[PDB]
């Protein structure tokens, strides 16, 4: 099979700013018709690929100008000549000479901006859950950047760390930031035996964690 | 205005079989050569299957984890591609996307929305959605509220705040899956000024179940 190699995993990037991605094949891609098959495609988060540029340079429609490719025989870049904060998203070369094609990983553009501190907010479990014998404490960490975070779950100034299912979203395509969801799942048995919950939010933005908690007893 | 739209997708047996389509609209769907890519965590895009136009005598090519498990056709009268799927493995789980060579050297330049397979013998339940609803009094500018949506499966679920009036400040996380199935949350942010005056609602629908539940985030 031809192997599309696409070296960086992702590339941080600030809008305003020129960037290039590459992409290299393990064969050339230039065809006896003398076209080069090698196309690149974007996929944003939570849509389906969509096609920039086929057979090495050729913008495809609706594609903004600031796109652009170059590359031959086996190794291949795609320019952006200015970035835009709505471009994030992963971006893939794929060979379209033979068979079966084959797609590079992608590589993921990530943007740049200031630094912001998460917006936390915990919420105890809510009464209708209750009723039915549940008690998931959920956590919003919303709005921050950079995107690595640290959640630490106290019950009674304990740590916990079984029965946490944490979830990220994507980098926001308007403003930049990162989100994540962090619930602690326990059941009303269990919730009951114990007054304190908190959800400590360590990041960048402060040397201390930023903690949000709440008591059963309230 | 060009479109390829998958439907056929959905929660299968392993070892049971479904057949997927993708009707084309907006280009000479039968000049074009039609092809199945989908995508999974762990290999990413992967390119799977391709019938060619009937100047081309129709030919077929799969990729070789398919071949003779799956089927590829198509109905130019109908516009359409079909991917008959039999034999079914977890390695078979994704999403599927229809795509088409409208002419030659274009590239995959059509792509359909994508039709999520999930090859599982666990069944089809659907999601219960608790309103979260902050503990204290808002300020304090702008207040988050939740829906906590859990024990479906399989996915997807569809989550909006007043049937979409509210999209700006919404962040519906991906859901998250253990013993009691999947998990969402789904946040939205709203003035102070907004909530609790205007009823917040989050509506939640679940396809595969066929569920639908609306609930307002009351104050606690
Ligand atoms: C290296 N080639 C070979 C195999 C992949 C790529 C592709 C291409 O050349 O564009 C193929 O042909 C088409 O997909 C096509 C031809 C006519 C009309 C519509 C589509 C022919």
């Amino acid at each position: 099979d031809i192997v599309m190699t696409q070296a960086a995993p992702s590339v941080p990037v600030t809008p305003g700013e020129s960037v290039s991605i590459s992409c290299r094949s393990s064969k050339s891609l230039l065809h006896s018709n003398g076209y080069t098959y090698l196309h690149w495609f974007l996929q944003r988060p939570g849509q389906s690929p969509q096609l920039l540029i086929y057979r090495v340079s050729n913008l495809a429609s609706g594609v903004p100008d600031r796109f652009s490719g170059s590359g031959s025989g086996t190794a291949f870049t795609l320019r952006f000549s200015r970035v835009e904060a709505e471009d994030v998203g992963v971006y893939y070369c794929m060979q379209h000479l033979e068979y079966p094609f084959t797609f590079g990983s992608g590589t993921k553009l990530e943007i740049k901006r200031a630094d912001a501190a998460p917006t936390v907010s915990i919420f105890p479990p809510s009464s209708e859950q209750l009723t039915s014998g549940g008690a998931s404490v959920v956590c919003f960490l919303n709005n921050f950047y950079p995107q690595d975070i640290t959640v630490s779950w106290k019950i009674d100034g304990a740590e916990r760390s079984s029965g946490v299912l944490n979830s990220w979203t994507d980098q926001d395509s308007s403003d930049s930031t990162y989100s994540m969801s962090s619930t602690l799942t326990l059941t009303k048995d269990e919730y009951e035996r114990h007054s304190s919950y908190t959800c400590e939010a360590t990041h960048k933005t402060s040397t201390s964690p930023i903690t949000k908690s709440f008591n059963r007893g309230e | 205005e060009v479109t390829l739209q998958e439907s056929g997708g959905g929660l299968v047996q392993p070892g049971g079989s479904m057949k997927l389509s993708c009707a084309a609209s907006g280009f000479t769907f039968s000049d074009a050569w039609v092809d199945w890519v989908r995508q999974s965590p762990g290999k990413g895009l992967e390119w799977v299957a391709e019938i060619r136009n009937k100047a081309n005598n129709h030919a077929t090519k799969y990729t070789e984890s398919v071949k003779g498990r799956f089927t590829i056709s198509r109905d130019d009268s109908k516009s359409s591609v079909y991917l008959q799927m039999n034999s079914l493995r977890a390695e078979d789980t994704g999403i599927y996307y229809c795509t088409s060579v409208p002419q030659l050297g274009r590239g995959f330049a059509y792509w359909g929305q994508g039709t999520l397979v999930t090859v599982s013998a666990a069944s089809t339940t659907p999601p219960s959605v608790y309103p979260l609803a902050p503990g204290s009094g808002g300020a304090g500018s702008m207040v988050t509220l939740g829906c906590l949506v859990k024990g479906y499966f399989p996915e997807p679920v569809t989550v909006t705040w007043n049937s979409g009036a509210l999209s700006s400040g919404v962040h519906t996380f991906p859901a998250v899956l253990q013993s009691d199935l999947y998990t969402l949350s789904s946040s939205v942010t709203v003035p102070s000024s907004t909530w609790p005056s205007q009823t917040v609602t989050c509506n939640v629908a679940h396809p595969a179940s066929s569920t639908q539940v609306d609930k307002k985030i009351v104050p606690k």
